């Protein structure tokens, strides 16, 4: 990935990443939200 | 210097079908700084005008040249709507690409003038400005041309700019009209880009081209579609394959070379590996004892001998003052490497000087013309050698200059012979390791058996040997085997007067005669004769049974080069062309006495089949063929084969193999083999292939159809070769126009016939190779023999820039290419012009006899 | 303007969802591990050569993470 001589970004494919898949860590981002409209007024 | 160094590579049907996922990747620490650093060295130092007309010339005539079978002519017509996409201004003051306007001009030989361009980029100034790679709203195009960089949307990755190109190949593939045509500029060829056009554009077309202009050490590339929307079964080939293996080696080469150079604009103080060294002594004294400066020039001598040095004297601020000025290169202080005391030098050729010399400015790089054809075979000989040699060899060398260059290539742990006629001046007392030299001849005899030795040389030697003695190639040769014979040495290295190909000649360079066995060098002026593959290899065979001999190639490396650029030996182009060439008739033989011979059993002939017996094998054992560096096939896998045929057989009973194969490329194969389940490898002799015959004969009909459907003659050719027709106009090669001559399918070429074409003599050419009428450069003398009538109508055009005047049986009518000229009530101009030049018009002429004379 | 910005990341969120699906992100119970180069290794392998991580490599890591 890296386009430059010098790099400073996140070695995607290099060393030192980590993949420790746990449950405290359950994936989520925005699954529903409270739109119902009597409580929205 | 020089011009520029074109490579293309076209889709035939008929090779193997590479897939997108073994094409090779590009490097990984090709943006690692110090190749960013050789890459901007060498384009600081490249002798050329403006590369983006360069180049974007090379790609267009070379695009005007792409026939339809389906409809026997090129995707390229004139008048084509063309789209230049990425229009950079340019500060030259054009304020445009500097080609349009030679284009619509048709200041090009094979390129139609267009009906118009529309300049789209971001630095545009005479078109529109927009970012190509998302829509924009516009008509549409019948010929797309980009030159778009990809270095500067998207951020500083790779990814991102693959990304990019698929966005430029939409985009373009929308532009474009159905059975429009495009070509795009790649900055970085990387894998998956090629993955994304052979499953999204491929089957979206007729044909298509790769192109590479060569002009600063780069990995730029240029991609090129025909027929778009037109549905067919395209893709990557074996050419491809090969054409991007070179296309990475060259690359990975030069820049390795060019990373040693100092700094564009340095200072030079003597801790670089090359500098202008240079000493000066104020108020010199030389007739008596000085022992001050009789070793300040020696010191200096020993730094930088065998080069070039250059001297002064003058006098600076009242001292009379002598400057010496000379160069450095890794050999030069290789040299120094052997010394052990410090050789001295004779000054007596110097308190002499009673005349007085300006000094100079120190230039590193100091040729202005570009190198010799001969100096820089020399070289590219003499890389082999520095190659072959490891450390502690015991090395004899036969023909060794007097000023031995031996001393500057090998090793300094390495005792060496000179084996020669004229005394040496090298000295005698310093040298910390062995080395001698000889007062005598190498043809000649009881001089051998006290001399040590492991690899024993001749460079650019025999054939003037031969010569001289009033001696034939094959008695010289023999002979040299028969001296050989009762040694001690180990391997031999020889270069030998032998074709390798089809037998041609290199215009006033190297003229061959095949009547005697003789070569000619003009700018040598001598004739020396040669011999024959065959004929020479029985002869090895005899001496030694155990010989194994290969025939190293050349004509396609560029690491010998690295002999010149780090002494400051300025190239050129056509001084490197001339010189493989030159070496495809100057090969260079390493034979070794004890390896694993191979003999040679069918016919070498490229469209035949050849076949090969390797003995002494088991069954467990590979062989893999290489071909320019490339891996033509191996044995383990006989299928995924990239040559046009394998076979693979094993005799239990004898444990002899055989490997029985079609070729498709003249020059230089090896064979190398893989013995048991290690990594080791051997290394078998090479093969050489050979074109077909260059003969050509044609069929020329009694009945002429001066009208436009024009006379179809038949031209025998075999097959492999594939033609054009080319004129000489001021010594230089004009392209033919496409729409005067067609060839067709046996043969058949379609011409419009003219009276200008008398005045024109016209040659048909080969451009299957990279280069252009090597092979094939036959004129049509037929065709300056045509018998005019009186009775019908003729096209008719100017033959040339100069002043024809027309005359009607002697009469001057008008005058063609005259400022106020008239057309006449009765000529009548051609929608599209059959001239050589497309600026130059063709008329329609009434019938008469019609006689230009020159003025 | 929310639901229009959420129109056009109709695709990338699906590509998304597949290179975390493709194979398990998550666990019930305690922790699992394994080295990234294999899993990388193995993305580049199976996800389809339309999907966006091919070509927005780098977004796509650090969303994941997100
Ligand atoms: C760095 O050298 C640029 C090329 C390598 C980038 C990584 C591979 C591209 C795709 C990202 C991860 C692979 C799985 C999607």
């Amino acid at each position: 990935g890296n386009a430059s001589s010098i790099v400073q970004t996140i070695n995607v494919t290099g060393d030192g990443n980590v993949f420790k898949p746990s449950a405290e860590t359950s994936s989520t981002a925005v699954p529903s939200l409270s739109l119902s409209p009597g409580m929205l007024n | 210097v020089g011009d520029a160094l074109s490579y293309y590579v076209d889709y035939n049907r008929s090779h193997r079908v590479v897939l997108s996922s073994e094409l090779p990747q590009l490097p990984d620490t090709y943006f690692d700084g110090d190749e960013q650093y050789g890459r901007s060295l060498f384009s600081l130092a490249r002798k050329i005008g403006d590369r983006s007309l360069v180049k974007d010339t090379a790609v267009l005539k070379h695009a005007y040249q792409a026939i339809d079978p389906n409809t026997g002519k090129e995707y390229l017509r004139s008048g084509q709507s063309v789209a230049y996409f990425g229009a950079s201004a340019g500060h030259s003051g054009a304020d445009q690409p500097l080609v349009i306007e030679p284009w619509i001009q048709g200041k090009i030989s094979g390129v139609p003038p267009p009906s118009s361009v529309r300049q789209f980029g971001y630095d545009v100034a005479r078109g529109a400005i927009v970012d190509l790679a998302r829509p924009f709203p516009s008509g549409d195009y019948q010929f797309v041309y980009s030159d778009v960089d990809q270095v500067v949307d998207g951020h500083d990755d790779l990814s991102i700019s693959s990304g990019l190109v698929e966005s430029l190949l939409s985009s373009c593939m929308h532009a474009t009209a159905p059975g429009g045509s495009f070509v795009v500029k790649i900055n970085f060829p990387t894998r998956p880009v090629w993955h994304y056009i052979e499953q999204k554009i491929l089957p979206n077309i007729t044909s298509y081209m790769l192109i590479k202009p060569f002009v600063t050490n780069n990995v730029e590339l240029f991609f090129v579609a025909f027929g778009v929307h037109q549905h067919s079964s395209l893709t990557w080939t074996s050419g491809v394959y090969f054409f991007l293996v070179d296309h990475f080696y060259r690359y990975e080469t030069l820049s390795t070379i060019s990373r040693q150079l100092p700094s564009f604009g340095y200072v030079d103080d003597g801790s670089s590996v090359t500098g202008i060294e240079t000493i000066s002594i104020e108020n010199p004294g030389f007739s008596n004892m000085t022992q001050a400066a009789r070793i300040g020039i020696s010191g200096l001598c020993a730094n930088v001998g065998n080069a070039r040095k250059s001297i002064a004297i003058y006098e600076s601020h009242g001292a009379r003052v002598l400057t010496i000025t000379s160069r450095r290169s890794p050999a030069s202080a290789r040299r120094k490497s052997r010394l052990r005391y410090l050789p001295l030098i004779d000054p007596r050729s110097l308190e002499v000087q009673a005349r007085t010399i300006l000094p100079a400015d120190p230039v590193l790089f100091e040729n202005v013309s570009g190198a010799s054809p001969h100096v820089c075979l020399t070289m590219m000989y003499n890389f082999e050698v520095s190659s072959a040699v490891y450390d502690g060899d015991v090395v004899l060398d036969l023909g060794t200059g007097p000023e031995a260059k031996i001393l500057e290539l090998i090793p300094a742990t390495s005792p060496v012979t000179c084996v020669d006629i004229r005394p040496t001046a090298q000295p005698s007392g310093c040298w910390n390791v062995r080395t001698t030299f000889l007062e005598l001849d190498y043809l000649s005899d009881g001089w051998i058996t006290g001399v040590r030795g492991d690899i024993v040389t001749c460079m650019l030697s025999l054939g003037a040997a031969a010569a001289g003695k009033s001696m034939t190639f094959d008695a010289a040769f023999q002979q040299l085997i028969k001296v050989l014979s009762k040694s001690t040495a180990n391997v031999v290295l020889v270069q030998v007067n032998c074709p390798t190909d089809v037998v041609r000649s290199i215009k006033g360079y190297l003229e061959i005669d095949s009547t005697n066995k003789r070569y000619r060098f003009p700018k040598f002026g001598r004739d020396e004769p040669y011999s024959d593959m065959d004929a020479l290899e029985k002869i090895c065979r005899t001496a030694w049974p155990n010989c194994s001999i290969t025939w190293v190639p050349l004509s396609y490396d560029l690491r010998w080069t690295r002999l010149a650029l780090l002494e400051s030996t300025t190239l050129s182009s056509a001084s490197i062309r001339i010189a493989e060439l030159m070496y495809k008739y100057m090969p260079i033989m390493r034979i070794d006495i004890h390896g694993l011979p191979m003999e040679k059993r069918g016919n070498f002939i490229v469209g035949q089949n050849c076949s090969l017996v390797i003995p002494g094998f088991n069954a467990q054992d590979v062989f893999n063929c290489y071909f320019n560096s490339a891996l033509a096939f191996s044995t383990e896998d006989v299928n995924a084969a990239m040559i046009p045929q394998v076979s693979a057989q094993f005799d239990a009973t004898k444990g002899e193999w055989t490997l029985d194969m079609v070729f498709s490329d003249a020059g230089i194969y090896t064979m190398q083999a893989l013995v048991g389940s290690n990594a080791n490898p051997v290394s078998l002799g090479s093969f050489v292939v050979d074109s077909p015959d260059v003969d050509i004969t044609d069929a020329w009909p009694a009945q002429l159809d001066f009208t436009i459907a024009g006379t179809d003659v038949d031209i025998t050719v075999n097959p492999y070769y594939r033609l054009m027709t080319f004129v000489r106009i001021d010594g230089q090669w004009q392209i033919a126009n496409p729409d005067k001559f067609q060839f067709f399918s046996t043969l058949v070429m379609n011409v419009k016939l003219d009276i200008a074409d008398k005045y024109l003599l016209y040659y048909i050419r080969d451009v299957q190779s990279r280069d252009v009428g090597f092979y094939i450069q036959h004129p049509l003398q037929l065709l300056n023999t045509i018998t005019l009538p009186t009775n019908e109508d003729l096209f008719l055009s100017a033959p040339d820039m100069r002043e024809w005047a027309v005359k009607e049986s002697g009469n001057t009518i008008c005058i063609l290419n005259s400022q106020g000229f008239v057309l006449p009530q009765d000529w009548d101009v051609l929608t599209d012009t059959i001239s050589w030049s497309p600026s130059i018009p063709t008329y329609i002429v009434p019938p008469g006899d019609y006689t230009l004379t020159p003025l | 303007s929310i639901q229009a910005a959420l129109k056009a990341l109709e695709k990338w969120e699906i590509d998304l969802r597949v290179a975390q699906t493709l194979l398990p992100t998550n666990v019930p119970i305690g922790e699992v591990s394994c080295p990234m180069q294999s899993v990388v290794k193995l993305l580049d392998d199976q996800l389809p050569d339309d999907s966006l991580i091919r070509r927005y490599p780098k977004e796509a890591a650090v969303a994941l993470a997100k």
